[PDB]
RNA sequence: UGAGUAGCGAAAGACGGGUGAGAAUCCCGUCCACCGAUUGACUAAGGUUUCCAGAGGAAGGCUCGUCCGCUCUGGGUUAGUCGGGUCCUAAGCUGAGGCCGACAGGCGUAGGCGAUGGAUAACAGGUUGAUAUUCCUGUACCACCUAUAAUCGUAUCG
RNA sequence: GAGCUGUAAGUAAGCUUUGAUCCAGAGAUUUCCGAAUGGGGAAACCCAGCAUGAGUUAUGUCAUGUUAUCGAUAUGUGAAUACAUAGCAUAUCAGAAGGCACACCCGGAGAACUGAAACAUCUUAGUACCCGGAGGAAGAGAAAGAAAAUUCGAUUCCCUUAGUAGCGGCGAGCGAAACGGGAAGAGCCCAAACCAACGUUGGGGUUGUAGGACACUCUAGUUACAAAGGACGACAUUAGACGAAUCAUCUGGAAAGAUGAAUCAAAGAAGGUAAUAAUCCUGUAGUCGAAAAUGUUGUCUCUCUUGAGUGGAUCCUGAGUACGACGGAGCACGUGAAAUUCCGUCGGAAUCUGGGAGGACCAUCUCCUAAGGCUAAAUACUCUCUAGUGACCGAUAGUGAACCAGUACCGUGAGGGAAAGGUGAAAAGCACCCCGGAAGGGGAGUGAAAUAGAACCUGAAACCGUGUGCU
């Protein structure tokens, strides 16, 4: 699947609980955002997230 | 306890044509037409020719 | 080689169109092609055609046991010159 | 143990007391036939032409723990041992060293 | 027990002569009757030795049985051309690299697989208790290989 | 150490004291399908490319090598972007795959019937099922801990604490930990400051009773973590060899029983033998024995390798991390006054006068140094191998299966599934005669017994019959 490319960013499961207390299964995906960056050959558009990104990152 | 393979290569190859070819095919053939009696001489020549053939690839 | 099995004495193809044809048994994985190349190798002769057919398995033993019996390659060459090769 | 071709004593069964020559052993099943004991009678081959003439009558094989090895200097019923004196595994008496 | 009770599954049979311990029921002969755009003759699927000969009558056959698609012991399927493969492709299935997705996996390009279709050289007779475009006779065709000639050579293969 | 060619008897032809058949170790051979891997496919089949070779005047046909995909590291590596990262080409490497014990162990994902005498929070339950990765064990593990005594000093497991504290439509129900008593018990390597070399190799250096860099004189291999290759003796496993001691008389088909006298014992476990055996036979107690292969354990060799006090004028000690708000999850603890640990989104610190914990929070006072990584033992389990035990079953019982059973059989399929042990000590399995086409009987024989005759030990009831005493 989508996993980050940089960290180990990936999607996780909880309950949606309503005010009655009522559990349903969800998910909770990550902030992968597709951007193109340096490799050691030719540069490819990787998941990256958006925690990876900032803190200064080349593109 | 009879072993046939006190010779050495050269002639080693030559018995086992003599002995499958020429000996075990014909005895096959008077079995089946219902001319041969003395069947335990098929058995004798099955083991001399894997005896030929266990020291021939023993000799690598 | 030890292409040829036994030979077939019969009725039929043995006693009657014996003398010019010869009825035979071969193993499972051979062609025509090698079965005349075969009985030259071994008789001597010269052979004009072979026709082979194959056999299924057949029940035996209907009863406690029941099983099957092997199957066979029959082969039928046809001389043009000698003959003998039986007895 | 009881090869072929001794002289044993019968100890128990219907034919006790008397002395026979061990013609014959079936070790798989542990029996053994000694020439003039357990005679049977039986009507052979009904349907085979042998010709038949009636009834014959041969020995029937006894059990190798009813007879016992005699002693060549007494003459008398006796256990065997080994003594190993020879290369090869000689086998002696109970009552006395001799060989049987 | 019901009880020696229901039933014995569409329909024309008669007689003479044989076989044999035993025959309305098996064999041979004659007469009579039924079907005949079919109860006849070829074939695909499917079944898988039920096919043939000499023996057998315990069980099976809705009766009988000397008979059998039953039992026992030996036998019987022959192809360069007929159908399928070494030929081509429909639907559909599968798919290197790829796209997607908690896992398992899903989808899909090139390329493959896949006839119920397209292409492709053989027809008359004889013969056995059981096989025939297959075996044997008579006359043919087709792909390929080698050895000799007309004639070469800008021929010739794409 | 004398017979033997399995179940399984037959009829045949042969092998063996010149050492057969057999029982253990190490080798050779090992068709086809199957991850199946040259291509294809309805598994056990079909059709091919290259390299020599066998056969032919020649084509056809055979034999033995070799040719999947992905990954990794070398080399040709010359694209749309001129120079160059993609595509392609071939050569290398016991590299990967697919199975089994549906037992045990970690992780991803995740029900319902049921209980609450209805039912939604809750419970059943992080259970069943499915998926991935393992191992002989796994996981955990070297204090940013437990506490409050003048303290203890890595983790795991077993008793007690205790059905206590606490949680809970405070309903049903769920449920600890520390202390103490035991089994077992070694702890070490990296980042950085710094020092010679070309973001990089090596040295250096690993902590809280504060450690190191820097400064001044100077002095044991633990190959199971701790760096990792090899020749290196004693047991042990896998075939076996010896091994004490009884004779007679009655009943019987047969003695081991009964009646008499005797004899062994580090041996009176057990089974067999025509009936109930310490002394008849395999054995038992106790001694001995290994070519060859595999184990467990050592003594040397080989490979690594200088130990500690004093030292803060100046440096180093793990960052989008710790932590906060928001939405969930997990701790016995249901968001509650919820501390202590995780995940997603977004903000976001400090640098020994530092930082964290002690159940909101602040102050003082104690204990300890997070954000890198390894680690044996006590623990859980059994498709198996070997040696034994039972107040466990004895053929409707015990495994579905004592039997040629996951087999007859039944379903398109996944799947479901039975019935059937016993002649006798020994076949010694009824020669011959009589009726009959056979089958089956009547005698004669075998045997201790044939109403023990293979539909074969004993042979109950239902039920079907043949005679007769009363009515």
């Amino acid at each position: 699947g989508k996993q980050c490319f940089v960290t180990g960013r990936k999607a996780s499961t909880g309950n949606r609980r309503s005010h009655a207390l009522n559990s349903t299964k969800r998910r909770w995906n990550a902030n992968l955002q597709k951007v193109r960056i340096l490799v050691d050959g030719k540069p490819k558009k990787v998941w990256v997230s958006a925690r990876a990104l900032k803190s200064g990152k080349v593109t | 306890k009879a072993k046939e393979i006190r010779n050495l290569t050269t002639s080693e190859i030559e018995e086992q044509i003599k002995s499958s070819k020429e000996e075990l095919f014909n005895l096959r053939f008077q079995l089946a037409t219902g001319q041969l009696e003395e069947t335990a001489r098929i058995r004798t020549v099955r083991k001399t020719i894997a005896r030929l053939k266990t020291v021939a690839r023993e000799r690598e | 080689r030890d292409i040829l099995k036994r030979p077939v004495i019969t009725e039929k193809s043995s006693e009657a169109m014996a003398e010019d044809k010869y009825t035979f048994d071969v193993d499972t994985r051979v062609n025509k092609t090698q079965v005349k190349m075969a009985v030259e190798e071994i008789f001597n002769v010269k052979v004009a055609s072979v026709n082979i057919m194959n056999y299924k398995p057949k029940k035996k033993r209907m009863g406690r046991y029941q099983g099957y019996t092997n199957k066979r390659r029959k082969a039928i060459v046809t001389l043009k010159e000698g003959s003998d090769d039986l007895f | 143990h009881i090869k072929k071709g001794d002289n044993v004593k019968v100890i128990a069964g219907k034919d006790k007391g008397k002395e026979g020559k061990v013609i014959a052993t079936l070790p798989k099943k542990d029996r053994v036939v000694v020439e003039g004991v357990n005679i049977m009678k039986k009507h052979q081959k009904p349907t085979q032409l042998n010709p038949e003439s009636g009834i014959l009558e041969t020995e029937a094989a006894i059990h190798v723990s009813n007879v016992q090895l005699l002693d060549p200097k007494t003459n008398e019923p006796t256990r065997v041992g080994y003594k190993f004196v020879d290369g090869k595994k000689v086998r002696i008496a109970k009552k006395s060293g001799e060989e049987i």
